[PDB]
This record gives structure tokens, sequence and C-alpha cells, in this order.
């Protein structure tokens, strides 16, 4: 009833305010930094090796590894960061701190992959993607040159992007859509599935409902994003495989220990 | 020893 959906509105309202405190670069800002709607610096694009040795102090977040390994360790850092920031958002989920602590690793390991692409199509458009906190602009096709297999991490997220942003979510839409992913009962080894699943039914009717109230005219707006949902565990499995062939393939990457620990299977 | 716990524990 309607004191029912009085708490899912506050729900979605505590989301999103936790949400501005978690992700420095939220998509309204981002979206106005690529459509160029912005009076803040213009971003530096990258675009062939040239702009990349121009740009690198612009983007910076020494150097004589091959380019294609250098921007794969410092997407690792970026990756890292990324992560500390969905932990901050995910102990703002009501309920999440309160589950066991070794649920609440489990949840975050196998989640925070989804949620990293999730927002990154934020950052994205068909040409390119914005790096450094909107400091650059890395285009697509500069990072599909990159030699094999390095040029095929990046596409299928450009890909995913794209039709993700066609949707035309906010940041009201995602910090919900965030939560739900992150409160999935189906991760494997969870010790204590109904309090997540519990939290989760909640989360999905405050979807459900923001969804209805700014998205009146998009029919089945719901079902979609829980489709995109599954989208995102096909997104991480294929990231998965393409990182058992550089380990098989490359002779001596560093990963960083907190992928480390997420990438441990 | 898990990274991922002690971002969890943090206040
Ligand atoms: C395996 C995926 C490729 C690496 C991901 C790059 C991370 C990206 O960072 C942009 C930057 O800092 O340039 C980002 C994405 C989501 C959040 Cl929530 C924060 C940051
Ligand atoms: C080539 C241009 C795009 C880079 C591709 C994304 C990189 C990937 O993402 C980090 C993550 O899966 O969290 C990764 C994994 C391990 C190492 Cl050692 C380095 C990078």
């Amino acid at each position: 009833g309607s004191p029912e959906s009085a708490d899912l509105r506050a729900l979605a309202k505590h989301l999103y305010d936790s949400y501005i405190k978690s992700f420095p670069l939220t998509k309204a800002k981002a979206r106005a930094i690529l459509t160029g709607k912005t009076t803040d610096k213009s971003p530096f694009v990258i675009y062939d090796m040239n702009s990349l040795m121009m740009g690198e102090d612009k983007i910076k977040f020494e150097q004589s590894k091959e380019v294609a390994i250098r921007i794969f360790q410092g997407c690792q850092f970026r990756s890292v960061e990324a992560v500390q920031e969905i932990t901050e958002y995910a102990k703002s989920i009501p309920g999440f701190v309160n589950l066991d602590l070794n649920d609440q690793v489990t949840l975050l390991k196998y989640g925070v992959h989804e949620i990293i692409y999730t927002m990154l199509a934020s950052l994205m458009n068909k040409d390119g993607v914005l790096i450094s906190e909107g400091q650059g602009f890395m285009t697509r096709e500069f990072l599909k040159s990159l030699r094999k297999p390095f040029g095929d991490f990046m596409e299928p997220k450009f890909e995913f992007a794209v039709k993700f942003n066609a949707l035309e979510l906010d940041d009201s839409d995602l910090a919900i859509f965030i939560a739900v992913i992150i409160l999935s009962g189906d991760r494997p080894g969870l010790l204590n599935v109904k309090p997540i699943e519990d939290i989760q039914d909640n989360l999905l009717q405050a979807l459900e409902l923001q969804l209805k109230l700014n998205h009146p005219e998009s029919s089945q707006l719901f079902a979609k994003l829980l489709q995109k949902m599954t989208d995102l565990r096909q997104i991480v499995t294929e990231h998965v495989q393409l990182l058992q062939v550089i380990k098989k393939t490359e002779t001596d990457m560093s990963l960083h220990p907190l992928l480390q620990e997420i990438y441990k299977d | 020893p898990s990274l991922l716990k002690k971002l969890l524990l943090a206040p």
C-alpha cells in the first residue's frame, strides 16, 4: 500500500545519497563532459600513440614496458579504486553490514565486476571512454587497435554500454540497480542466503517503483534491467576467459593483490 | 588474509 510505497521511495533516496557520496564521477557529470556541456577543462583525447604519449601526464592515475601492457597495468589500479568505492557503497545499503562478514566478502568478490561494468557504461559512448575522472577520453578505436589480445578487452564493454545507455537510466535508477546486483543470493559459497534475498526483494520492489515513477513511458524497463543483470554476468565470464589467455600467453604480469583475491577461483 | 574483509571493516 501507500505506507510500503513511501518506505520504498525513502530507500531509493537513501541509496541515491549514498551513491553520490561513494562515487566521485556520477553519470550526470560524465554525460555533461561527453556531450561537451560542461564548463570544466576539456578531457585530453587519446586516439593514437602520439596522443597517448602527449596526454600521459593529463591522464596519470617509470615506463619502459610496452604500451599495451602499460595500459593493462594502469587499468588494474583504476579497477582497484572502483572496488574500494563500490565497497563503501555496499556498506551503505541497509542491512548489508549486519550480514555475516564472510557473506559480505562473498557478495563483493562475485558482484564487484558486474558493478564496475555498469558504472563504466556511464563513462562510455560509442566512440570512447572517459578516464581519470573526466580528465581524459580514450577512443574505442585506439583501444581496439592494441596488439592482440589486449585490443579484445574493452570492446565487449563498449557493446554492452551502448545498448545499456539507450535505456537512459539516471543516477537515481542506477543506485538501486547496483544495490540489487550486490545483494544476489546465488553467489557461490554464501552461508546464509535468506537475509540476503530478503534485502534484495525489498530493493527489487524499490527498483520497480523507481522505474514506474521515473520512466512511466518506458514499457517493461524493469524486465529489461533484470535481463541486463544476466548480461553483466556474461561480460564477467568472458572477461575471466580473456584473463586466462593473458596468463597463459604473456610472460610476467603483476596482478594487484586485491584483484588476486577477487579472481581466486 | 582478506583485503576485502579489511575494506569492509574500516568505518
Ligand atoms: C575490467 C574493467 C576495465 C577497468 C575499469 C576501469 C575503471 C573505471 O575507472 C575509470 C578511470 O578511473 O579511468 C571505473 C569504473 C567504475 C567505477 Cl565505479 C569506478 C571507476
Ligand atoms: C588493454 C586495455 C584494457 C585493459 C583490460 C582490463 C584489464 C583487467 O581489468 C582489471 C579487472 O579485471 O578488475 C586486468 C586484469 C589483470 C591485470 Cl594484471 C591487468 C588488467
